[PDB]
């Protein structure tokens, strides 16, 4: 099965996490050993029918209590592919792994509560759900699914989920998602309505529909609106990009560098260079885990030997590619169409935050503002405009303040993406449109 | 209550011969409002070299991830980097 990468948004009182823990306890995503013993205490409390929620609800506590072992990613597959899920957290600093971050989202699941009180909280201008949407947008998710929750709350009211569609769908259109490739799925999280079986709950309900290039596509669950992302493509025919994270010295070996093919493929004998270093070498061997590989993919970290360099002249935030087709190399500047997010102020040129980009942590000159633009279309609206401020669109001239390896999004998209930090958070994030190298 | 979050961190030594269980009892004594620590492990990442891979439950307002790490960092005599793997809603 192919692999695709999904992030869950939504208000704190969506349901969301309920909704995606659902997912993968019914899809055989969850720990056998782990389903078994809550299982058999959710049926020990009564005369032995339980809900799933309730499942749910002890694992959640044992997440809480930090007992629960192994990385905080959740799984699962669907007929046609294998799901890495990742259920959006609240925490401010959330903002830069999701723009930094290796797992980058082939589709966005917008879970949205039916309830009049909670729709409307979720859907603020200013609300954590909108920010997240935005950044989805911004970078590159255009698949999206909207997930009507708690529809027994209002009674599977046809009425009141028309309303929802028409106000979620004025919502996302707003952040640029076209409402016509968007299925609206109404379900119950908890109760398991529309997410693997088709609910009985709603005889209005004929399922869900979203337009595609070739023509419409239709179902009724929740999984099969899953099942129905198209296909993502991978960076395996582009010329190979591994950034940096670190990189040992270990005796008789030799230096050995360590990071994620991000585009590309690596393979012992290939011959390599690092940028902004400007250092070139062969690749001894490649490993991986316990094993010897004969090449890495893109989303593979491996540790690889090279030699006659010495683990000082190579670097964290240094970038390896082929040396011939077409090497990385350092940039004089970099511009970049900057979305500014929530913050307090204004930002005028001279303005020198530290920039995240890939692995590379270094503070990048705003050298020259050079237009601000709609940001749905780029369309420029102004010429070098004076400042920007919360929820402009620009277009900027960086100039790093250390060498620094960088590619427009356009090519190498792991390396065209970058966030702005400054005041405890994330203030802007970049989407780079073209390198002077 | 209190909103809160997972973050799965990995931390790396400086070669394969950086005591690991020195690394991470130096990492779970860190102590901050809002922090608990959660399981860990010792992850090959190749030629013998091991990345500490280890959970935390963190209330979103009360810890700061970027300073947590930085505190991590100080443990320059084993710490090389840590990054964060993996960060899922509670």
């Amino acid at each position: 099965k192919s692999h695709i990468n999904v992030v869950v948004i939504g208000h704190v009182d969506s349901g969301k996490s309920t909704t995606t823990g659902h997912l993968i306890y019914k899809c055989g995503g969850i720990d056998k050993r782990t389903i078994e013993k809550f299982e058999k205490e959710a049926a020990e409390l009564g005369k032995g029918s339980f809900k799933y929620a309730w499942v749910l609800d002890k694992l959640k506590a044992e997440r809480e209590r930090g007992i629960t072992i192994d990385i905080a990613l959740w799984k699962f597959e669907t007929p046609k592919y294998q799901v890495t899920v990742i259920d959006a957290p609240g925490h401010r600093d959330f903002i830069k792994n999701m723009i930094t971050g290796t797992s980058q989202a082939d589709c966005a699941i917008l879970i949205i509560a039916g309830g009049v009180g909670e729709f409307e909280a979720g859907i603020s201008k200013d609300g954590q759900t909108r920010e997240h949407a935005l950044l989805a947008f911004t970078l590159g998710v255009r698949q999206l699914i909207v997930a009507v929750n708690k529809m027994d709350s209002v009674k599977w009211d046809e009425s009141r989920f028309q309303e929802i569609v028409k106000e979620t769908s004025n919502f996302i259109k707003k952040v640029g998602y076209n409402p016509k490739t968007v299925p609206f799925v109404p379900i119950s999280g908890w109760n398991g309505d529309n997410m693997i079986e088709a609910t009985t709950n709603a005889p209005w309900y004929k399922g869900w529909e979203k337009e595609t290039k070739a023509g419409v596509v239709k179902g009724k669950t929740l999984l099969e609106a899953i099942d129905a992302i198209e296909q993502p493509s991978r960076p395996t025919d582009k010329p190979l990009r591994l950034p940096l994270q670190d990189v040992y010295k270990i005796g008789g070996i030799g230096t050995v560098p360590v990071g994620r093919v991000e585009t590309g493929v690596i393979k012992p004998g290939m011959v390599v260079t690092f940028a902004p270093a400007g250092v070139t070498t062969e690749v001894k061997s490649v490993e991986m885990h316990h094993e010897q590989l004969e090449q890495g993919v893109p989303g593979d970290n491996v540790g690889f030997n090279v030699k006659n360099v010495s683990v000082k002249e190579i670097r964290r935030g240094n970038v390896c590619g082929d040396a011939k087709n077409d090497p990385p190399k350092g940039c004089a500047s970099f511009n970049a169409t900057v979305i500014v997010l929530n913050h307090p102020g204004q930002i005028s040129a001279g303005y020198s935050p530290v920039l995240d980009c890939h692995t590379a942590h270094i503070a990048c000159r705003f050298d020259e503002l050079l237009e601000k633009n709609d940001r749905r279309s780029g369309k420029k609206l102004e010429d070098h405009p004076k400042f920007l401020k919360s929820g402009d669109a620009a277009l900027v001239k960086f100039v790093p303040s250390k060498p620094m390896c960088v590619e427009a999004f356009s090519e190498y998209p792991p390396l065209g993406r970058f966030a702005v930090r400054d005041m405890r958070q994330t203030v802007a994030v970049g989407v780079i449109k073209s390198v002077d190298k | 209550p209190a909103a809160k979050s997972i973050v799965t961190l990995d931390v790396k030594p400086w070669d394969d011969e950086t005591n690991l269980e020195e690394m991470v009892a130096n990492v779970k004594a860190i102590e901050m409002e809002g922090l608990t620590w959660g399981a860990h492990q010792f992850i090959p990442i190749g030629f013998g070299i091991k990345k500490l891979q280890i959970n935390c439950v963190v209330e979103d307002d009360k810890v700061s991830l970027d300073d947590l790490q930085q505190s991590i960092e100080e443990d320059e005599d084993h710490v090389q980097s840590t990054d964060i793997a993996a960060m899922q809603a509670l």
